């Protein structure tokens, strides 16, 4: 029922309505992470080539 | 070919049902957790509503409606009539009920206590069965669970020969156009032993349910009484019918109970749609007087109807929905 | 006045952005050469618009937009289509090969090796702006860049802007139109590492929008145009607070306040009516009350879920058009009556409203009809973790088996992020349940 | 990823490999001499995948072909698209293989694959983004079997990040040159499960049993055999050419099909299955066309679907025709037959379409299907395999260019590992 905080101008209008009342990775983590995933990549490609060297 | 799934092993009326529905060669049982069902049959706990309708080409059904757990829950029953508008505290049709925890409407409740003590009349409450309160707080707090306190029906019609209790239950079928259908075959669940007034250190004299009796089967086969009898019983004795002494009302707060809680629970704008099979329980008074006890959500039918009500299941709720290759139920208008 | 930086990324992100800056160029009267005739300080300004456009000393307004993708094909369509003028081409960023529907191919793999050309990218704008507000991060869930690419970017931004919100248009994938079967893993694994970094994110499940085009707009198979003119018209009706003259959701700080009182649960359902197909012959214009009644309606949200079963912390009504607040309070007053809304016993019943006089603007020859009155609904409801719910249960199937898991683990990825990812979503799930039953 | 290099090897490589290129020519208007010809702009946005812009507005399709014999080649380059082809890729040794998998593998191939592997790195290296690689080849002789899986290993350890996908001709009693061809089709397959991405298990028996039992062919020759071959390669890299709503390529195939890496072996399907010249006026329906896509008949590996379960499932249509129609159609299939497609990963059905039919169709669907029905296949070869192999019979052919048994041995027990496996996931 209780309407408050009407503000108007020009373009329109805004207000609230109450119905009832109630009752961060550092720049470092980030590289290490990106990092340690390409050196898994180039781990898995060595022993690719290995496998195909024999 | 109709696909469905069952995910409540332990319901007679939906074995009953898939039964029905494998026999019509038009619809095939998939495996439990096959998501590519037009029809699921689902369990009685945690079904996962959240997931329905959601399968592009197929129309999805469930046999429960979600939010009617506020209905057939002893606690939640007693609030929802408390506190809508379109039943209320006067509600002339449900007992005084007070909801009480074990850590709430206490301090309400033996306040109106104090009239059945102060201006003494009947004075007996269920929780089980006692003449004082300070008996029955006791045990609610040493079993450690919620439960309700509610008037006892001290007066209740008794059945001759016999001097004995009993229960109505009704079967409810709410298809997914909220259509109300009352199966017209009702059970009385009698007592077998004859009603005792003074005596509340009882049992089998005054709970009525097919379990707790099994004097058992004396008068009627497994204290199964049904409707042709019952209304024959009271045109001999009290010059009326069945009809209009005690289902005018039974209809009434069917009706009534379903319609307050249709805007939360309806499917008629949902991806999704819903049925479901209700059992309700009337308690009838000395003058006639027809009393909710409870509702039940997942309810068991009766031997001799399970072939009947199961079709009508299919036939209505089912078959509605999708359709295969005299009516057994009264449709309650609104 | 403090500006808002748009980042679009990959093929939704990026097309979705291509029909929200056609439409803000429409709503603000800028040509596809950057000419604003009505604009009268040429060559700079602080007006509310200046938000979302820097202007240069020739009066070209330039979107404060970045666009990139892994792959240069659809970037490419900006690039040559017919607001080419518009943006700068430093804006415009492609790779030479996508992450292939991987998330660890958008994140690792690919994504290490372009992540400073973007950022430098970005600082270039930030760089242009004297108060600089934050950002609106526009993806899939389901693409390998869309995804994969974001969550690295989030995570970046966080560290280079501290301060500054971020907000998400995500879509949700829907097999409708899907484009991989593993966008459930796709969708956990950057929901996972997204959350920390984000204030308040709007996801669109495309079920939900393509079905609003089959139903409503008489669209037999509605294609990503006909489901983005629809998007961006949603998010042009939450981003007008940020463009026009008014004192509801005026800065990004706003959103979180109004809109999500718990952090974590930071995902407020959008329901927006009315859509009308441009093609209705015969038309009877809905009223103030029809239109809200239309908010609390499943068939009308960008998510299907019910409402009903869970609980709001928060509602925001935003109306375009002939609209009053009287009217406004009638409707609520009736629609409170009719319906199942419960809020949390710990927020107020109630509702903050925004009306903007100006119609919705639509897209000449588009699928829309032009209509008096609109509203977009924003309500932080619990019942959107019905989509957590569905997406957690497919994630789960495939995950039981391992099934292509070796595909994101060959990228670098350990399988362990995987099971992280979901214990995440577990707890995520829960938070909803204790706060909406 | 944009680029595609194409490598054929050996005289069913070549065979079926000239097919393609005439059949994909035609499709995006190239001509004998690689001039471009047609109306539609669809026809040049992507033909960077495969044909390659050169001097005086020409296209030279990214091609090389290998063979240990001159046979074959001299064929393609005296046949209808052989001016198309680049003069230097034509890789050729004067031996012959022999059909024996040593020969191409170990010792004659050993001396030829060099000079292949310097016209593939000079393909390549004008590459903006290459994607990878596509080999056509037959698994029962020498040279595409034996030779073909040693280039496969090569490039794989030159380009390790780049997508290999063949195209493998397996053999039959049925259409059989010599009794070595399950030794030479298992010794191959042992290399495939290891070194692709992406195989389409090309059966000769079901080529012949479609030519008999369907298109009415008393006497089915190769190049019957090979009508159906290039009608089934048109269709399955339809979505790699053409520009569509997917935009397509070797890798997102890969991710989407290949749920875990050994299970790679795709049954292709084709419909409306048609013979050479002799063709029919109506056009089917929609739901013909789904219908019969997916009818074990239209398939192009001699494995029963119903026999096992579709682990992922991808479809072409290609015509012009309602899409609605379409995706009723594909939900419909998998509505009413939803116990052969496993539930474990789910929405694993996917449709494209692509407005150009092929050449003398309004209509038609094109199937590969990852199912783990193609265990039937392999069991085949197998007990072939062992029926020789338990008397060690026709090895002498294989000892006398240095193997040892046990080479046979191993190659036979990871072929048996494969069918396992895939048993494994028909039940779970
Ligand atoms: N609503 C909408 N959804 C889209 C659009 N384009 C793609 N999608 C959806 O986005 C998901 C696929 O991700 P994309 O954004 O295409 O992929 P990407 O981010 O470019 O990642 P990769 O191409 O895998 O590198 C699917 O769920 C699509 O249905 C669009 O224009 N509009
Ligand atoms: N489908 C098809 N199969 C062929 C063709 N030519 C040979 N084959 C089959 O390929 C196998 C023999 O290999 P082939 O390519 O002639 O030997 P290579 O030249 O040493 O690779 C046998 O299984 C033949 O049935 C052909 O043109 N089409
Ligand atoms: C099982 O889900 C899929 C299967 C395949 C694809 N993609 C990437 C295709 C690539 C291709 O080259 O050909 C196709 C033909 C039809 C449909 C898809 C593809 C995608 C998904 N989701
Ligand atoms: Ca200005
Ligand atoms: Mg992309
Ligand atoms: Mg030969």
């Amino acid at each position: 029922m209780e309407v408050i905080e009407l503000n108007k101008c020009t373009s329109g209008q805004s207000f609230e309505v109450i119905l009832k009342p109630p009752s961060d990775p550092s720049l470092e983590e980030i590289q290490k992470k990106l990092e340690a995933a390409e050196e898994r990549r180039k781990y898995q490609e060595a022993e690719l080539l290995k496998h195909l060297a024999e | 070919m109709y696909t469905f799934v069952v995910r409540d092993e332990n319901s007679s009326v939906y074995a009953e049902v898939s039964r029905l529905l494998l026999a019509t060669g038009q619809w095939k049982r998939l495996r439990k957790d096959n998501p590519r069902f037009n029809l699921m049959l689902g369990e009685r706990n945690r079904l996962p509503f959240g997931r329905l309708g959601h399968e592009p080409g197929l129309v999805q059904l469930v046999n429960y409606y979600r939010g009617a757990d506020k209905l057939c829950r002893k606690a939640s029953l007693v609030k929802l009539i408390k506190t809508s508008p379109e039943l209320s505290e006067s509600c002339t049709w449900f007992p005084e009920s007070y909801v009480i925890y074990p850590t709430d409407e206490r301090e309400v409740f033996l306040a109106a206590y104090n009239r059945r003590r102060e201006g003494r009349e009947g004075n007996v409450w269920i929780a089980l069965i006692s003449s004082e309160a300070s008996e029955l707080l006791d045990f609610i707090d040493e079993q450690g669970q919620v439960h309700v306190i509610q008037k006892y029906l001290e007066k209740p019609l008794l059945l001759e020969p016999g001097h004995r209790k009993f229960d109505i239950r009704s079967w409810v079928l709410v298809d997914h156009l909220y259509n109300i259908y009352l199966y017209r075959e009702g059970v009385l669940r009698t007592s077998s032993e004859p009603y005792n007034s003074a005596n509340f250190q009882d049992k089998t004299c005054h709970l009525t349910n097919h379990c707790i009796q099994k004097n058992y089967g004396r008068y009627e086969e497994g204290n199964e009484m049904f409707f042709e009898e019952f209304n024959q019983y009271l045109m001999d004795a009290l010059n009326t019918t069945l009809e209009n002494s005690i289902l005018l009302q039974i209809k009434h707060i069917i009706r009534s109970c379903l319609m307050c809680i249709e805007p939360a629970i309806s499917t008629k704008h949902l991806h999704y749609q819903s049925f479901q099979l209700f059992g309700f329980d009337f308690m009838v008074d000395e003058e006639l007087k027809v009393w909710l006890i409870e509702v039940n959500g997942a309810p068991a039918c009766a031997q001799k109807l399970y072939a009947e009500l199961c079709q009508g299941i299919v036939d209505v709720a089912i078959s509605s929905v999708f359709p295969l290759a005299t009516s057994i139920f009264i449709k309650l208008h609104h | 006045m403090r500006e808002c930086i748009s980042i679009h990324v990959g093929q939704a992100g990026v097309q979705i952005g291509n029909a929200c800056w056609e439409l803000y160029c429409l709503e603000h009267g800028i040509q596809p050469d950057g000419q604003m005739p009505s604009d009268k300080t040429i060559g700079g300004g602080d007006d509310s618009f200046n938000t979302f456009f820097s202007e240069t000393g020739a009066g070209k307004h330039v979107p404060r937009a970045v666009f990139v993708d892994l792959e240069p094909t659809v970037i490419d369509e900006v690039r040559t289509g017919t607001y080419r003028q518009l943006f700068h081409p430093e804006q415009l960023i492609t790779g030479k090969e996508d992450a292939a529907n991987n998330y660890a191919r958008g994140h690792y793999t690919i994504g290490k090796e372009i992540i400073d050309l973007v950022l430098d990218r970005i600082r270039k704008l930030a760089d242009q702006c004297t108060g600089l507000q934050g950002f609106l991060v526009f993806h899939s869930f389901g693409g390998g860049t869309g995804s994969g690419f974001t969550s690295l970017l989030m995570e970046r931004l966080s560290v280079d802007y501290g301060k500054k919100s971020k907000l998400e248009f995500s879509i949700y994938p829907a097999p409708q139109v899907s484009t991989a079967v593993v966008e459930p893993y796709n969708s956990i694994l950057t929901t996972h590492t997204t959350l920390e970094h984000s204030d308040c994110a709007f996801m669109v499940d495309n079920e939900a929008i393509y079905d609003i085009c089959r139903r409503n707009l008489d669209i037999e198979r509605p294609t990503y145009t006909n489901l983005n003119r629809l998007i961006s018209q949603i998010v042009s009706s939450i981003t007008a607070s940020l463009r026009f003259d008014g004192a509801l959701n005026v800065d990004l700080t706003e959103f979180q306040t109004n809109l999500v009182p718990y952090p974590r649960i930071h995902f407020p359902l959008a329901t927006y009516a009315p859509v009308i197909s441009a093609e209705k012959a015969y038309h009877e214009q809905l009223s103030v009350a029809e239109i809200t009644n239309a908010c609390f309606e499943p068939a009308n949200q960008m998510v299907k879920c019910d409402p009903r079963h869970g609980k709001y912390m928060a509602c925001c009504l935003l109306y375009r058009g002939d609209v009053v607040p009287k009217d406004v309070n009638a409707a609520i007053a009736t629609i409170k009556t009719k319906r199942s809304i419960q809020f949390v016993d710990w927020c107020p019943t109630g509702f903050k409203v925004g009306i903007n006089y100006q119609p919705p603007t639509v897209v000449p020859g588009g699928d829309l009809a032009k209509v008096q009155r609109a509203v977009c609904m924003l309500s932080n409801t619990t019942a959107i973790a019905e989509a957590w719910a569905r997406l957690d249960h497919k994630f789960d199937l495939m995950y039981a088996k391992r099934a292509f898991v070796h595909w994101y683990v060959g990228e670098g990825m350990e399988e362990g992020e995987f099971s992280e990812a979901r214990e995440d979503m577990a707890a995520l799930e829960k938070d909803y349940e204790e706060v909406g039953v | 990823m944009r680029e595609i290099v194409h490598i054929q090897a050996g005289q069913c490589g070549n065979q079926i490999g000239a097919k393609f290129w005439e059949v994909i020519s035609d499709e995006h208007g190239i001509d004998p001499t690689g001039s471009y010809h047609g109306d539609s702009d669809l026809q040049l946005e992507r033909i960077n995948v495969y044909y390659n812009e050169a001097t005086g507005n020409k296209y030279v399709p990214r091609a090389i072909l290998v063979d240990l014999e001159p046979g074959t080649m001299d064929s393609v380059r005296s046949g209808p698209f052989g001016q198309i082809f680049r003069p230097d890729n034509f890789v050729f040794g004067q031996s012959g293989a022999g059909n024996n998998w040593a020969k191409g593998h170990y010792t004659e191939g050993a001396e030829l694959v060099d000079s292949v592997l310097d016209v593939v790195r000079k393909e390549s290296e004008s590459c903006d983004c290459l994607q990878g690689f596509q080999l056509t080849h037959s698994l029962g002789g020498g040279t595409g079997s034996g030779m073909g899986t040693l280039l496969i290993s090569k490039i794989r350890e030159e380009y390790p990040d780049r997508i290999m996908n063949t195209f493998s001709v397996m053999p039959s009693p049925k259409v059989s040159d010599t009794v070595v061809e399950p030794y030479n089709a298992t010794l191959s397959v042992h290399q495939l499960v290891e070194n692709t991405d992406e195989t389409y298990c090309i059966d000769n028996e079901a080529l012949y049993d479609i030519c008999f039992r369907t298109l009415k062919l008393t006497t089915p020759t190769y190049g019957d055999l090979n009508h159906l071959v290039s009608a089934t390669m048109s269709g399955v890299t339809t979505c790699l050419r053409f520009p569509g709503q997917l935009n397509a390529d070797l890798r997102k195939l890969a991710v989407n099909m290949v749920p875990f890496p050994r299970l790679h072996f795709f049954m292709p399907g084709f419909a409306p299955l048609t013979s050479r010249g002799s063709q029919q006026y109506r056009a089917l329906t929609v739901p013909e066309l789904t219908q019969q896509m997916f009818d074990s008949k239209n398939m192009m590996a001699a494995c029963d679907p119903r026999h096992g379960r579709y682990l992922t499932v991808a479809a072409i249509f290609r015509g012009r025709m309602s899409m609605k129609e379409v995706d009723e159609q594909m939900l419909n299939v998998q509505n009413k037959n939803s116990s052969y497609f496993v539930e474990w990963i789910p929405n694993n059905v996917k449709t494209a379409v692509c407005d150009i039919p092929p050449r003398g169709l309004k209509m038609s669907a094109t199937f590969i299907g990852n199912s783990t029905a193609i265990q039937e296949l392999f069991k085949r070869i197998s007990e072939q395999f062992t029926a020789m192999f338990r008397r060690k019979a026709f090895l002498h052919w294989y000892t006398g260019e240095g193997m040892d048994e046990m080479e046979f041995t191993e190659a036979e027990s990871n072929m048996n590992d494969l069918v396992s496996e895939y048993q494994q996931y028909q039940d779970a």
